[PDB]
């Protein structure tokens, strides 16, 4: 369990990292940006803080001349 | 037994005695100590045909945390 305790210590040290998910990873920023761009492209254009408002109209059937008794 | 460079002779005779206790069937077993730098702080013991494993594979079992 002592090896497991050492693993727990390493996990705790990673937890206390002030930079959080930095890990000294130069490609972490690039990978995160690529993932975000892919997610945005898949979901399409959107706004982080906005509401959906729209209006529409429907024209009924136009009158057609028809004479009869 | 294949963990690393051999430890003190006291640990060697302790593991020999515990292996004898494992056998404990009116018989005497032979011993073959190996060295493996790849294997981490743990050791792997094959007492006959059993082959317990507490070695670098313990760090491999960390994939459970990696998985979920």
């Amino acid at each position: 369990q002592k090896l497991f305790v050492d693993k727990i210590r390493e996990y705790r040290t990673k937890r206390q990292t002030s930079g959080g998910p930095v890990d000294a990873g130069p490609e972490y920023q690039q990978d995160l940006d690529r993932e975000l761009f892919k997610l945005k492209q898949m979901y399409g254009k959107a706004d982080m803080n906005t509401f959906p408002n729209f209006t529409f109209e429907d024209p009924k059937f136009e009158a057609v001349e028809k004479p009869q008794s | 037994v294949t963990t690393a460079s051999p430890l003190d002779e006291a640990t060697l005779t302790e593991l020999k005695t515990v292996l004898k206790s494992f056998l404990s069937k009116g018989q005497i077993l032979k011993l073959e100590v190996k060295v493996d730098p790849s294997i981490m702080g743990g050791m792997i013991v094959r007492i006959g045909e059993k082959y317990v494993d507490m070695s670098a594979k313990t760090k491999i079992q960390k994939l459970s945390r990696a998985m979920r």
